[PDB]
DNA sequence: TTTTTTTCGTCTTCGGCAAT
DNA sequence: ATTGCCGAAGACGAAAAAA
């Protein structure tokens, strides 16, 4: 019986002497005694079976959060949370949303209610400036106890919800990183017990994995829209922060005067002379770009402006490159936001583009990715298929665009548009989009072909025009 | 009763009038079929006297006791007057009728067994030549045949009838090639040569229309005709390709040109004649 | 099958079967339409009376039954053919009385039957000839009696305009066709109702 | 069936809660499609008859159809009406007051009859609705009213007072079967 | 000849119920059946002892009710002889107040000191001295000859009278009703009366002087009996009543041989020096005075022995006399009232009462002033008349069946029996309202007299959509006019800031007979809106009364609140603390429970009885609490029923498929 | 002009496709074989043997 | 001067390209 | 059929200007 069971700390494992010989793992490896990781630990449906227990004899008593108040989430996030009341830690771990729909409310509510001694992981400092304004109803005497807690300074009890901090390893004033062994942890280094975590996919990296790794981590909660890159490793974050408790926030659920029914589509483009002697011929990095400017696929993207741009509807078109972006932009004549604009001319053309009728189409860089307020429309055009994430075109498409007026219940009032160069590597990245936006509830079609483009002005006009952009890109 | 004669004479005379070339009897022949009328019919000219010969039957369908026995008594001079007259209109016409008779009952088992119809409905049967709609009709006729025996204790008719056995090298062919048709004939005379003698017997498709448009791809099988005299023989060579509709290419200030293998012979006849 | 089934057939006799030219011809279609019916199930049965200018008559009396069916029909009617009440000597045809006929008919077998279950029955005439004033209050009797009964009265008229019959399907809730091609008269029969 | 000659004004209720999808979507669809059936049956029953057809919409009464003999015209003006649909609420003292003008005029032995389909609670009519149900009666004018869901007392007093056919419909197998009694003729 | 089959089941039992010959409880209707099938079930005892027959009498709330009761019984005794009746040779005759028969008594002698009882004794002293002599100039035109006419005589045994057409008739004939009645009430089989006037005591004892022979009463509503009998029992003193009675004293010329020491004046001037003293020093906004209090201001003030203080009571009520006779001649009461106040005072009733001081009307230059009095803290002591040998009780309120609440409130376990066949729960219908997801959390209800976000939320928001939905005819019930006036911006609003914006009609203060018609008459004529329709009114208002239509004028009543009240922190407060002793469970009991009935009384109302159809919803947080122990309608009746449940996933889906069922039926 | 005939495969290409045929064509093992010559731009005189090479590598490569 | 704004520099994911 | 050594692109502090 477990009224004497000691348990101990080394390196990155835990020891279990005289022990109660526990179901699901090996037995005398090296000893009379059980072994395992320390991140382990959250395993504990496999001894809730048995019917097993055990003892935090090592606990500190002092005091902890009470945040009483309450407030109203989406019906959705609210059922997410009632369930994970239901669900507890043997059987919960991960939430996956929009970065646009009520993150920053679910981080607040999660350790309000699980009210635990707690450590939030973010990103950035402007997320937390916005968890800063959500958290603001909790916030214990209004703003005499939050505190900001990264490399200049850390004060208080509480801050951006409790102590926030980022993932951060540049040097000795990072965050989180440089910290993992001297706080956390209720159970062993047991100052405090609660993890929070927005942004989750950022740590099953290959360096930052290692910061939740060497813990037990009691209960750990994470938040993402993009939760995983083109490479999928998201097996290993069901370990490292806990199973997935909810996806859906299906747009099916939210139709009529709610939000917007997008047609996605990919659109197919042919190749034009010189352009594939070329593709095929360079192996290297540059073959990206004759691809992303085949101007076939160019006159497609500039035929679809001109049209949404006569019925005047708020298109933003990104382009993942830097080149590609001006490019595109300079040839189109259309504002482009990027990292080297500046903050004072971006909130110019942005305040255009929301509240100006002239100033409907802009080009942006991936800078918007990942804590930006990326602004509202009605159309999004990707230049390319660019290997980032499928599920980050989800959570870009799904912040950015809405419905547009008076249509506001119909099957759809909102246009997606991913372009694709026929016969070029481009091509791979469709089978799976495909059935990634179907599972996640989109209309997704291809068009083929566009006749139309043979019925009006548009660039590349000749051969010798595409002759002038192949010796620019190829140089 | 004087009308009688009268109104449906009037249509007597409209199929007779277009009676010759194409296929207007069928509509006509049905009406005249409800109001010895074989006896009578037989002067009439053969078709269409055919297309009445086969509603009739099928109309049928106390008095009418009395009716299918009237019918029985002259299957044969139908049956005389099926064969001899044995394109595939007519052929169409011919089983047709002698299926419709069979349905009727009335023909005797005997007496089919030993006549020509019977060996040719296996004939058109066995050829690839005939055409659909001609098989149908001569599948039809088989299964019905086999349908108007429900006995094969006293039916010679079903010995004869095994000659549906011929037909599966005809129904190699056909699946050979891609018709479907077909083969839906052949499987109806097996089911029914069974069922007669049974007891005796003992999104996620887009990628499938793209992995078909793979299969597709294009050039032409081709010649090329280079190093031309004077330009009047570039010109009339051609000018003659074109007419024949296979210029692939060409180019008048090279003196070259190309056609497509299937008027190779043509341009060949041409270039040694003129 | 499970509903006993009665349907009485009123044949108009009427001398407008010359305009007709032919009565033979309507018989024999008739015949195999009560043929058909009677094969449907085995518990339909059926009554064939004649309207006559000058009186209404029973023609006949199961399927079984169908070739004493056919037998007294051929021979009643040529009966009928007198000269009197030629052509159109008289013409109207005494319908009440052929429908008077019908709803005994159908009443004693209905009483039989209501020793068993219940039985339905429909009354179909076949009319030539022209309704008269004096035929009104008859017809209409009759007609309203088979309505409360909710025995339907369905009618074919060949030719000829009798009012009353389309009057008599309506209240009865019966169908009524004026058809166009008296030849096609299996096609209605089979059909129409 | 003959024997008598009727005249019914067949009013409809055209005001918005008629446009609800509780019956037939819009209760507006599948009443007039019911009523279409209605009349080539009643016409078919009653040989020598009449009707005329009137609606309450936008706090006023409409003429879809004069008083004729030909049901044609009829089932004409239900096909007409479904496009223009539903809005607004009754009115119904001056619908009673034009059926009764036209009623007033016919003879001795022929039927005066209204036949009223009611999805609304109230009339926007300020004149005395009381003096009109008097005047009904005094007429011989036969009110009738078919309500969906619905027995608010003006209308049902209305109705019994000038003969006795107040009738609740939950479902479109019971509007049939409510338009099919209507369809049986009086005693003559 | 013949009565019901559920009077035929449930006879013999009842007569068994009524053989314990002092007390018993009878479970009935909502109301439709319950008094005529009362009149059913006594037809079984008419005259179950031949050498003594004793009477009914009848205890109800108000005018209307009365009317009611006397057009059902008329219906069943169709005469009082065998020459026209089958069922009852008997003879019944409503009444009410002298104060409600008599308006010409009540307008003619106009001062402040002038008590309802005074005036019959002027009336009766007029009548004397116009008999003695003094026609001819002071009769007061009210009482004559005509009390012992045949033509007057008569009316009443025919026709079985209706308090309302006993007005009518009084007015007009110029004969006071309310006396013919008083010597009629003997000949009379059957009574229908105040509930006000039979719980005191005092007026009893007059009451049974009328019947003259021993008898029966029947609470019909019983729950209201407790808060009537203290309101009845309690006395009191008013400081202008004293001022008049002093003026009255002075102007009868006093006396002439008090010792030189003291007069009749002076001891008055002693006995006000102590009321006087305790309104400067008691209570301005607030009291806590105890019995304990008024002693010690007379002890000191006086300085007195006995003898002395037993002579100034004796000399108090000889001036009274003097007073009375002299009052008597003048024929147009406080020295008697103060004769026996004081009696009370120097006295006791300190086993039934305690007296105490409440704040006066400061404020203004007024005279109502701080009233004193003599409070009965709990009926207990006050009821145990009506159990007692001259006579014996049966009490109902429709619903009864979780009994307990009664034997809790009487302290006498009676017979207990349920006497109606009821009908299935399916033709009734519960619900409770509260939200229907996880971000509904404006109903705290903490201060929901406070709670503007929750006022605005469901309370405002779900009636709107609950009322325009279920288009019927529908009265929302509130807790008090403030709520009721904050939920509906209406035309009349208390704010701009308020939440419903549809067509619904209010109830008001200041209600009016006429004018309550009004918002009925249009109720159920049409629409939404009207009493008893789209309209809001506080539930312990007069529309608890109903209207007795035919037609079923209502449909659903929407509480928004549960039905709740308050303990004021005085005579209340000190009644809590003594069923805490007692019960401990007091709360649940003393107001939880007792506010549900309120609740049931106008729900009751809507849905009638057995032969009618409804539902009931209410808007609470607590709402669980008040579904446990059976303390609304939902409760069992007869096991077979198969359950009145409310449980649902959408309430106002339900009742729309509740309302086509109805239909449907 | 009937001087000279030629068997050959005759391919109708776009653009930007029969540039890599000839990159095909050169730069290649066992080829070079492959193009006949560049009749037009869009298209070329070829293989006969070798189409069924041309086609099959220009979709193995990209 | 203080305080603020830019560029520089370090750690790390990811797509090729040789080399065992 | 695996290890292992570039180049490219992005993110966070911190040093260096600039006032």
């Amino acid at each position: 019986i477990p009224m004497d069971l000691f348990d101990f700390y080394e390196q990155m494992d835990k020891d279990e002497e005289e022990e109660e010989e526990t179901q699901t793992v090996s037995f005398e490896v090296k000893q009379e005694m059980i072994e395992e990781l320390q991140k382990r630990c959250i395993h504990l449906e496999y001894p809730l079976l048995a019917e097993y227990d055990f003892r935090n004899d090592s606990v500190n008593p002092d005091i902890n959060i009470d945040l009483k108040p309450t407030a109203v989430l989406r019906p959705y996030q609210e059922k997410s949370l009632r369930k994970m009341f239901g669900n507890g830690r043997a059987r919960s771990g991960v939430i996956v949303l929009p970065c646009g729909a009520g993150k920053s409310l679910v981080g607040v509510t999660a350790a309000c209610t699980v009210r635990k001694r707690c450590l939030v992981l973010g990103n950035s400092a402007v997320s937390v400036e916005q968890w800063k304004a959500q958290f603001k109803m909790w916030s214990t005497i209004d703003d005499s106890q939050i505190c900001r807690f990264t490399s200049d300074a850390k004060d208080k009890p509480i801050g951006c919800s409790v102590a926030i901090s980022t993932y951060s390893m540049l040097g000795h004033t990072t965050k989180r990183s440089w910290e993992a062994e001297r706080v956390m942890e209720w159970l062993k280094t047991q100052e405090w017990g609660l993890m929070i975590l927005d942004e989750v996919h950022t740590i099953p990296a290959k360096m930052f994995r290692r910061v939740l790794t060497i813990v037990q981590a009691h209960c750990k909660l994470g938040l993402t829209a993009t939760l995983v890159r083109e490479d999928d490793k998201i097996v290993d974050l069901n370990f490292l922060i806990g199973p997935k408790l909810y996806e859906a926030n299906w747009m099916e659920l939210q139709n009529n005067g709610y939000i917007a029914k997008v047609q996605c589509a990919e659109v197919w483009c042919p190749m034009s002379p010189e352009f594939y002697r070329e593709y095929v011929a360079i192996k290297t990095k540059k073959r990206i770009l004759l691809y992303t400017m085949n101007p076939n696929k160019f006159r497609a993207c500039q035929f679809l402006i001109k049209f949404h741009e006569r019925r005047n509807d708020k298109i933003i078109v990104f382009a993942d490159n830097v080149f590609a972006l001006k490019e595109y932009a300079i040839r189109l004549n259309k504002p482009y936001i990027y990292g080297p604009t500046s903050q004072g001319e971006r909130m110019q053309i942005l305040q255009n583009f929301k509240h100006n009728p002239k100033i409907n189409t802009i080009f942006i860089s991936k800078v918007g990715d990942t804590s930006f307020d990326l602004p509202e429309a009605n159309v999004l055009i990707q230049i390319s298929s660019h290997g980032g994430s499928r599920r980050q075109e989800a959570q870009r498409l799904g912040r950015v665009l809405r419905a547009k007026k008076g249509m506001v219940a119909e099957e759809y009032n909102a246009f997606f548009y991913s372009l694709v160069s026929q016969d070029t590597q481009e091509m791979a990245y469709s089978t799976k989009r495909q059935r990634f936006l179907v599972d996640q509830g989109y209309s997704f079609k291809v068009i083929t072909k566009l006749a139309g483009m043979e019925e009006e002005d548009l660039a590349f006009s000749t051969k010798e025009e595409q002759q002038q952009l192949l010796q620019k890109v190829l140089a | 009763p004087g009308v009688l004669d009268r109104l449906y004479g009037h249509p007597a005379t409209c199929l007779a009038v277009f009676r010759e070339l194409p296929s207007l009897a069928k509509n006509w022949v049905m009406r005249m079929l409800f109001l010895k009328k074989e006896f009578s019919k037989a002067q009439e000219e053969s078709t269409g006297l055919l297309s009445g010969l086969r509603i009739w039957h099928t109309q049928l369908l106390n008095l009418r006791i009395a009716l299918l026995g009237g019918g029985k008594a002259w299957s044969d001079d139908t049956s005389q007057l099926g064969p001899d007259k044995h394109v595939l209109h007519f052929m169409v016409g011919s089983p047709s009728a002698a299926v419709s008779q069979d349905l009727a009952q009335l023909l005797s088992q005997a007496g089919l067994m030993k006549s020509t119809e019977p060996g040719e409905p296996p004939c058109i049967t066995s050829a690839g030549f005939q055409f659909l709609l001609l098989d149908t009709p001569a599948q039809l006729w088989y299964f019905m045949l086999q349908y108007l025996q429900t006995a094969q204790s006293r039916g010679m008719d079903l010995v004869e009838i095994l000659s549906f056995l011929f037909q599966l090298s005809f129904s190699t062919l056909g699946k050979d090639y891609s018709v479907e048709g077909m083969s839906d004939s052949l499987l109806n005379f097996l089911q029914h040569l069974r069922e007669f003698g049974l007891v005796f017997q003992r999104t996620d498709q887009i990628r499938l229309w793209e992995l078909e448009r793979d299969r597709l791809r294009f050039t032409e099988g081709v010649l090329y005709n280079q190093f031309l005299s004077q330009v009047d023989f570039e010109l009339l060579l051609a000018h003659a390709r074109e007419l024949g509709v296979l210029v692939f290419e060409n180019s008048a200030k090279r003196l070259m040109v190309v056609t497509p293998a299937g008027h190779s012979d043509v341009k060949r006849f041409w270039k040694r004649q003129k | 099958e499970d509903e006993l089934n009665l349907l009485v057939i009123v044949v108009d006799a009427n001398p407008i079967w010359w305009g007709k030219q032919t009565l033979s011809k309507c018989i024999d279609a008739v015949m195999v339409l009560g043929n058909s019916h009677l094969f449907m199930n085995r518990s339909n049965k059926l009554a064939v009376i004649a309207s006559h200018i000058q009186e209404s008559r029973f023609l006949y009396p199961k399927y079984e039954l169908l070739t004493s069916a056919n037998e007294v029909i051929v021979e009643e009617i040529k009966d009928l053919m007198t000269k009197s009440d030629i052509k159109g000597q008289h013409t109207e045809t005494l319908l009440a009385g052929s429908l008077a006929k019908a709803l005994c008919y159908i009443h004693r077998m209905n009483k039989e039957v209501k020793d068993n279950q219940e039985m339905k029955s429909r009354i179909l005439v076949i009319k030539a000839a022209e309704d008269s004033a004096l035929q009104y209050m008859n017809f209409m009797n009759v007609i309203f009696a088979a309505q409360k009964q909710n025995i339907l009265i369905d009618a074919c008229v060949l030719d000829s305009d009798s009012g009353l019959l389309q009057q008599a399907c309506d209240i009865t809730g019966g169908l009524y066709l004026k058809v166009p091609q008296m030849p096609s008269l299996l096609q209605y029969l089979l059909w129409v109702f | 069936r003959l024997g008598m000659m009727r005249h019914l004004y067949v009013v409809v209720d055209g005001s918005r809660t008629m446009e609800d999808q509780d019956l037939k979507p819009n209760r507006l669809t599948c009443t007039l499609k019911l009523l279409e059936y209605f009349v080539e049956e009643y016409f078919d029953q009653n040989p020598i008859s009449q009707i005329g057809i009137i609606v309450t919409k936008s706090k006023r009464a409409e003429k879809l159809t004069e008083l004729s003999g030909n049901p044609r015209k009829h089932i004409t003006s239900l096909k007409k009406a479904v496009d223009m649909t539903c809005h607004g609420e009754p009115s119904l003292y001056n619908s009673l007051s034009i059926a009764m003008q036209t009623l007033k005029h016919m003879p001795g032995h022929t039927s005066r009859e209204v036949l009223i389909i009611f999805s609304s609670l109230t009339t926007c009519d300020p004149s005395n609705i009381y003096d009109l149900i008097k005047t009904l009666k005094a007429a011989k004018i036969r009110v009738s009213v078919i309500g969906l869901s619905a027995e608010v007392r003006v209308c049902t007093v209305l109705a019994r007072e000038t003969g006795g056919t107040y009738h609740v419909i939950l479902d479109e197998s019971h509007y049939k079967e409510l338009l099919t009694h209507h369809v049986s003729p009086p005693p003559a | 000849d013949y009565i019901y089959p559920e009077q035929f089941s449930y006879m013999r039992e009842l007569k068994r119920t009524l053989d314990a010959k002092g007390h018993g409880v009878l479970e009935m209707p909502s109301g439709t059946g319950k008094t005529v099938s009362l009149l059913a079930l006594i037809m079984a005892y008419q005259r179950a002892y031949p050498l003594e027959v004793t009477k009914l009498i009848y205890c109800s709330r108000t005018v209307p009710e009365i009317e009611k009761v006397i057009e059902e019984l008329r219906k069943l005794l169709n005469f009082y002889e065998k020459q026209e009746g089958e069922k009852l040779p008997f003879l019944g005759l409503a009444l009410s107040s002298r104060k409600n028969l008599c308006i010409h008594p009540e307008v003619t002698p106009l001062r402040f000191g002038k008590d309802v009882d005074g005036k019959c004794h002027s009336l009766t002293a007029s009548y004397v001295r116009a008999q003695y002599q003094h026609d001819t100039s002071l009769p007061h035109c009210r009482f004559y000859e005509e009390f012992d006419a045949h033509g007057r005589e008569v009316p009443l045994p025919a026709g079985i009278y209706n308090l309302d057409d006993l007005k009518a008739l009084g007015r007009r004939q110029g004969w006071c009703p309310y006396f013919l009645a008083r010597y009629s009430i003997l000949h009379a089989n059957v009574v229908v009366y105040s509930y006000h006037y039979l719980l005191d005591p005092k007026i009893a004892d007059l009451v049974s002087k009328e019947l003259a022979r021993k008898a029966v009463v029947v609470f019909d509503e019983a729950h209201n009996i407790d808060n009537v009998c203290i309101d009845s029992m309690s006395v009191n003193l008013t400081r202008r009543t004293l001022d008049r009675c002093q003026g009255n004293l002075e102007t009868l010329q006093k006396t002439v041989l008090r010792i030189k020491e003291t007069d009749e004046q002076r001891l008055r001037d002693e006995y006000r020096r102590l009321v006087e003293g305790l309104r400067e020093a008691s209570a301005a906004r607030e009291t806590d005075a105890h019995l304990a209090n008024p002693v010690l201001p007379d002890e000191v003030l006086q300085e007195a022995v006995p003898g002395s203080i037993r002579t100034a009571e004796h000399f108090l009520g000889f001036l009274r006399r003097l007073l009375e006779y002299v009052k008597w001649r003048l024929r147009v009461f406080s020295p008697l009232t103060l004769l026996a106040n004081f009696a009370t005072l120097v006295s006791t009733y300190a086993k039934g009462f305690t007296i105490i001081i409440e704040p006066f009307d400061d404020r203004t230059p007024t005279i109502a002033n701080p009233i004193l009095h003599f409070s009965c803290m709990d009926a207990s002591l006050a009821i145990k008349p009506v159990f007692e040998r001259f006579q014996s009780v049966i009490i109902t309120s429709g619903t009864l069946s979780p009994l307990d609440i009664y034997p809790k409130i009487l302290d006498f376990h009676p017979v207990t029996m349920a006497t109606f066949t009821m009908t299935l729960a399916r033709v009734c219908l519960c619900p409770m309202i509260i939200g229907r997801g996880n971000d509904q959390v404006a109903i705290s209800s903490k201060f929901e007299t406070r709670e503007d976000i929750a006022v605005i939320r469901n309370y405002g928001n779900l009636l709107l959509e609950m009322s325009a939905v279920v288009p019927d005819g529908i009265v929302a019930f509130f807790t008090s006019y403030q709520y009721m006036e904050s939920t509906v911006a209406s035309w009349y609003e208390q704010g701009i800031l308020e939440n419903i914006q549809r067509n619904k009609l209010l109830f008001i203060e200041t209600q009016d007979g006429a004018e309550t018609s009004v918002a009925l008459e249009k109720y159920q004529e049409a629409c939404e809106n009207g009493r008893g329709a789209i309209l809001l009114s506080v539930a312990r208002g007069k529309v608890s009364e109903g209207i007795d239509f035919v037609h079923h004028y209502g449909r659903a009543v929407i509480m928004f609140g549960v039905p709740y009240v308050y303990t004021q922190s005085r005579i209340l407060k000190a009644r809590l603390e003594y069923l805490r002793d007692q019960f401990q469970i007091r709360e649940n009991d003393f107001l939880t429970f007792d506010a549900m009935r309120h609740a049931a009384q106008c729900v009751g109302r809507a849905i009638r009885g057995k032969t009618d159809y409804g539902l009931m919803v209410f808007a609470d947080k607590r709402f669980a609490r008040g579904d446990k122990r059976g303390k609304l309608p939902r409760w069992i009746q007869e096991h077979l029923t198969d359950a009145n449940l409310n449980l649902t996933v959408d309430e106002g889906v339900q009742v729309a498929k509740y309302f086509l069922r109805q239909m449907a039926q | 002009m009937v001087n000279v005939l030629k068997g050959v495969l005759i391919e109708c290409d776009p653009a930007m496709k029969q540039f890599l045929l000839y990159l095909d064509e050169s730069n290649a093992l066992g080829k070079k074989f492959i193009i006949q010559d560049i009749d037009d731009t869009h298209v070329f005189v070829i293989a006969e043997l070798v189409n069924v090479l041309q086609e099959r590598v220009g979709e193995l490569m990209d």
